[PDB]
């Protein structure tokens, strides 16, 4: 042995050190604030309702023209409101090797709805991780439906707690590009607040003709290919240019140049450029070279190790930017790093420019079998990249399963409640047996709620929380035995996983004030800022005649802080508003 | 002796030394290596540790201080060092010897190595390490997951 | 010394051996047949006019709509018949760095004439080296006007004795693509029988939009860019697909595949495919996949070392073909090798598939300065490739000069005449002094012709040959002193070089019977074939009622052979017809 | 001795030997090397050839047969062989020593080496060899034109 045992032990311990450094910080991002805010919600209501008397005033305040295709269409009804079941139905329909063609009317409806929804979006979509505490970024797919299915199986379906970012190149060089595009649009429609789409260089009619996407569309739909391409043109026109993560990380497809400015980009009209390589010039005016150059650079640029900026000779489009250009861009735009995708890597990811540039690629076997692997980035609240590599297979694609997974935020609030409710478990069971002398284990909803409210006075909307504190309950009686098991065994509480009970917890606290907090959080820093509070007050006092007095804003801003650290967390703000409204409606 | 190393590597090698030297007296004792072996789930006991603490010492006494530890690991890194430690780590991770680290062996390692992970966390780690979709971690995936993060 | 001297001597001698092996064969390709045919022309007329009596019967037998541009147009008049002076004027106009924009009407005229002339050409242009005894093949240019100018300076201007072959990709990735295209069209119009153009993959409107050629056209001509692009579309539509050299060597841009057949290609209508990537489908009928696949393969294929045929994944278009596919193609089409161009090489040329595939590239510095060199292929009558490498420079482009060079065929006929006329030089000078007693050196055209005809009875049209046998002669008197110097000094005869006297020699012998011989030379083998003669007789006896009797054809076919080897050279046929006509007109 | 070579190289080496052995007796004489030196435009005479024919002989007699020629050239090709012959050829081609072979030196070589080329042929050869457009053949262009064709 000698060398072997000691070296193996030290290597395993070095891996353990990084594993712990990640895990403890991940759990600390929630638990230490969640315990304090739960203590606030349970006790500080007593101090809150004293000042509630003075703060009553303001704190509570065209058309279908398609034709029938041949005998290869399968029946899959799709309605205007996209939900989860539509997503699973589309996944099952597209997964089949034979007979995977849905009706043209549904494709047209999906494309029209996607274009209409994308029309209202701004040029750059801001993304915040206050609620989710995590974010996922995916690279180029190029019609590889197997890679998308593998990613969805590994990381779970998109949700408010699991946002997804796609960096373009959804089509071309793939046998299932249309299916990938339709699935992405369906996911975006089903989860508008969790799916972000960025435009790539391959999302072009000229690019489609060059790589034969129009031929694939014609082969799939020989009768209605023209209409489908016309609808896809609007989606290509209305695709957003990029996204920014917490005002620190910029996500773009190609890159940037020395003259690239985000201020000019935020003012560019996306509607004019249906095609980037060949602008339509429908308005009858000469093309603006300055405005088009920004889009061309951000779509076609690639990084280089050599200093200076030179035009990209290999691709014939875009420019090569060195580390100095990246440093100047980051200094000018006050950014940390940049995630991009465009060039294929053997491992699916690569660090460049002393880690100021991150390249992500998600299409496996881009050139040949085993040529390269696909990867995606998982980022926490502190925005540290984590790369997971995968290889897709055609045989295993039929055995995959997809779920919406369990939220990180919910994983702490329920656990702390279960831990702290153990002190009254015996009294709860005694009162249940008082209301249920036969110890059958079933009592009515009102009786159960009254019992546990009398045992632990909290005043929470226990009827909505019934779905969380009593799985399998009926509409007539509540199984309090499982409620006691939750206090006796944390395994039963944790085994909920994905479920329909999530909306019950979303009703409490997480109102539109969640988006209000993101609106008032200008710097995107954690637990707001007093400077942000005073800046918001300075325009909220005189923005409209119906505005309240400054002294009223100051008192409510000071009240929003519960633990007394001088800052107000998003959940702290939600809990303060929830307690205020609860006391207002109960008094 | 230690001239072959630089401060950049010594920064991690001092942590590696303190991994065994937990009591802080400045030299590794037999109990200190035994508790590390037990934490890693290893069998060897006094019958092997007594000879080890003198054979990998290169000094002639029954304890290992920092210079003595550095000396032998320096002799190691001067020679070929990369493959053997990784193979030994994979072997100790792979209890069954089938060449694929399943969920059960990984869970046994983590609970013996110091964690109290649940089934879902182990499953998530397995599915993240399982690059090829087989469901078990082979040698290449184990090396990738160990050298990553 | 020791090693150095001996090794240097043997290496120099090895180079000398190849140099001699080339040079002696090059001179033997002409001189040994030319001497025999000149002896025939001078003596066998005596035997010919005996049978002339029996063979008298058959042996002698829309619109302008352009607009004015801004103040950058230079004056350069261009007329419908393109000549050499137009070529030099265009070269001088395009060579200028500033002020190189000609009038839009001339560009439109050139494009319209080029399209009209290319419309009549077949899909595959047959090329024969019977007259020129040499041929030049050029690769991709991609708008590099400097490379084209360097090639023209090194190899000379195109002519009937110096044919030129271009393998497509004249535009895109260049700052002077329009100038290169206009120059190529002008050269083709000026020399229709010496310039052959093949269509490439970059000659596409989609390709132009992808690489920004339309933007270059718009920048050059902001007012008339649309009309210029519309005219260029017709030229792109009517470009020939390829050429075949002596029915042995096939020249294509991309390559071929396992299912590629020349018989199908020769029947494809070029007019339908204005654009290859995005066919227009103007006729209102579905696209024929089988017909389009042949063009797509011959335009986008690339060779591979691995056996078998697989689709080209790297380019996304075309297929990769191995040595087995090349061998099968050569066996099926009975070809020797194939010249192609498409992929860039460091040396500008590369041998692949045990030398069955030859790749030629002519654009230097394709990716960066010093990245690669440009090259072109020189082939003799036996079709052995010879590669000349060059590197273009912007500073030296203004010092280049262009000439039409001196023909190989003419270099032997004049030399043999001068050598064999030395035997009567003294008598010629004596008769000149008899007609010019003062020995002034000038006598009239009639007197001079009569004098040298009496000295050497040949009966040739000496008046037309005056331009060759007496440089600097006047319209009134002929300088016989220079004629005597030609016999005394071969340097004066050889110093003619390029000149206007070429047409005088082209009038004799080289009539349309030159093309007639190529028509009757079915197998393209040298000095015809008796099998070809009988095959031609077998359909020329009964093809039309005005045809002559078979016995008349047999006698004339036997008479066309002069030296008695059983075969008839092109020049032998021309000389026989010339002697027959001369005796007919003199008797 | 000759075992290190194969018939493929011997095919050219026999022609190289017969280049000097013009009389056909089977062994190179002093006059045979002298006439080759004169044909190449080289100065050396008896004062050098007499010592050469014995020093590069490796046998001890005043003539060089095929095995003796093959022996020394085999000793040469076993060592580094490529650069020195090319440098010597460029040096003898470059009479002026300026590093650029002009038309005059090339013409002098060709007329001395055995050709009777005219001015136009020499100009054509120069313009074909002149890759970079300078007008004179440098070392790289000379090497390319020698190894080509
Ligand atoms: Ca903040
Ligand atoms: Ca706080
Ligand atoms: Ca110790
Ligand atoms: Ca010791
Ligand atoms: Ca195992
Ligand atoms: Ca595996
Ligand atoms: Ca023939
Ligand atoms: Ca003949
Ligand atoms: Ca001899
Ligand atoms: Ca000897
Ligand atoms: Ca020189
Ligand atoms: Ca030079
Ligand atoms: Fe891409
Ligand atoms: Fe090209
Ligand atoms: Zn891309
Ligand atoms: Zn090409």
């Amino acid at each position: 042995m000698d060398e072997n045992a000691i070296r193996a032990a030290i290597f395993i311990q070095k891996w353990y050190r990084r594993h712990q450094a990640r895990r403890e910080m991940q759990r600390r991002c929630n638990w230490q604030i969640f315990q304090n805010l739960e203590y606030a919600s349970e006790q500080d209501q007593a101090e809150l309702y004293k000042f509630f008397n003075d703060l009553i005033k303001h704190m509570p305040q065209d058309k279908d023209d398609l034709v029938e295709e041949f005998g290869d269409i399968v029946n899959a009804k799709i309605e205007l409101p996209i939900r989860k079941n539509h997503i699973d139905l589309l996944i099952d329909v597209f997964r089949k090797k034979r007979g995977n063609r849905l009706h043209p009317k549904y494709v047209a409806l999906i494309l029209r709805e996607a274009a209409k929804s994308l029309k209202q979006l701004p040029n750059i979509s801001p993304v915040s991780t206050a609620v989710s505490q995590q974010v996922t970024v995916c690279g180029d797919l190029h019609g590889k439906l197997d890679d998308l299915l593998v990613v969805l199986h590994k990381n779970g379906l998109p949700s408010s707690s699991n946002p997804y970012v796609f960096n373009g190149d959804f089509v071309d060089r793939g046998k299932r590009g249309l299916e990938v595009l339709l699935l992405l649009l369906s996911l975006y429609l089903a989860f508008p607040n969790a799916v972000f789409l960025n435009r790539g260089n391959h999302e072009d009619s000229v690019m489609n003709a060059r790589y034969g996407f129009i031929r694939e569309v014609e082969s799939k739909y020989p009768r209605n290919h023209k209409r489908i391409l016309a609808f896809i043109d609007e989606v290509y026109r209305w695709l957003p240019l990029g996204s920014v993560l917490n005002s620190r990380v910029l996500i773009v497809h190609g890159g940037f140049s020395d003259s690239t400015s985000l201020d000019l980009i935020k003012s560019i009209d996306r509607g004019k450029y249906v095609s980037i390589l060949r602008p339509p010039l429908t308005d009858g005016e000469p093309l603006d070279k300055t405005e088009w150059q920004q889009i061309f650079d951000i779509m076609w640029s690639d990084p280089q190790a050599t200093m200076g900026c030179v035009p990209n000779t290999l691709r014939g489009a875009g420019v090569w930017f060195g580390p100095d250009v990246t440093d100047n861009f980051l200094q000018r735009h006050r950014l940390s790093y940049v995630i991009r995708s465009h060039e294929c890597k053997p491992n699916g990811h690569e660090f460049m420019h002393d880690n100021k540039i991150i390249t992500i690629f998600s299409a496996s076997n881009y050139y040949a079998i085993g040529s390269n692997k696909g990867a995606y980035i998982r980022l926490n609240n502190q925005l540290m990249p984590h790369f997971v590599q995968y290889i897709s297979a055609a045989s295993q694609t039929k055995r995959l399963s997809f779920k919406q997974r369990m939220g990180i935020v919910e994983s702490s609030a329920l656990k702390e409640l279960a831990v702290r409710m153990r002190d009254h478990r015996d009294e709860l069971e005694d009162e249940f047996r008082k209301y249920d002398p036969k110890d059958s284990g079933y009592i009515s909803i009102s009786h159960w709620c009254k019992v546990m409210e009398n045992v632990t006075k909290l005043g929470l909307p226990w009827r909505l929380l019934r779905d969380k504190l009593a799985p399998g309950t009926d509409s007539q009686k509540v199984n309090y035995n499982r409620t006691l098991d939750l206090l006796d065994t944390d395994v039963i509480l944790e085994a909920e996983a994905d479920g329909m009970s999530v909306m019950d917890a979303l009703y409490a606290n997480k109102a539109s004030l969640v988006a209000i907090f993101n609106i008032i959080d200008a710097d995107n820093s954690g637990e707001i800022t007093l400077d942000e509070f005073e800046t918001a007050i300075d325009l909220l006092v005189a923005h409209m005649p119906g505005a309240y007095s400054k002294a009223e804003m100051l008192e409510k801003c000071r009240m929003m802080d519960l633990n007394g650290d001088g800052k107000v967390d998003l959940n702290e703000f939600l809990e303060a508003f929830r307690l205020s409204d609860l006391h207002r409606k109960e008094q | 002796m230690a001239d072959q190393l630089t401060e950049e590597q010594i920064a991690e090698f001092k942590e590696a030394f303190s991994l065994f030297d937990k009591d802080g007296d400045g030299t590794i004792t037999t109990k200190e290596l035994g508790t590390v072996m037990r934490s890693l789930g290893q069998n060897p006991t006094e019958a092997e540790l007594q000879d080890m603490i003198n054979e990998v010492d290169a000094d002639g006494n029954g304890t290992i201080d920092f210079p003595e530890f550095l000396t032998m690991m320096a002799r190691k890194m001067k020679d070929t060092d990369s493959e053997e430690e990784i193979r030994e780590a994979f072997r100790v991770f792979d209890k069954d010897g089938n060449g694929f680290i399943s969920a059960a062996e990984l869970r046994h390692v983590m609970t013996n190595l110091g964690e109290k992970l649940t089934d879902e966390e182990v499953d998530e780690m397995i599915r993240e390490a399982d690059i090829d979709g087989d469901g078990q971690v082979n040698y290449e995936e184990f090396v990738t997951m160990m050298t990553s993060k």
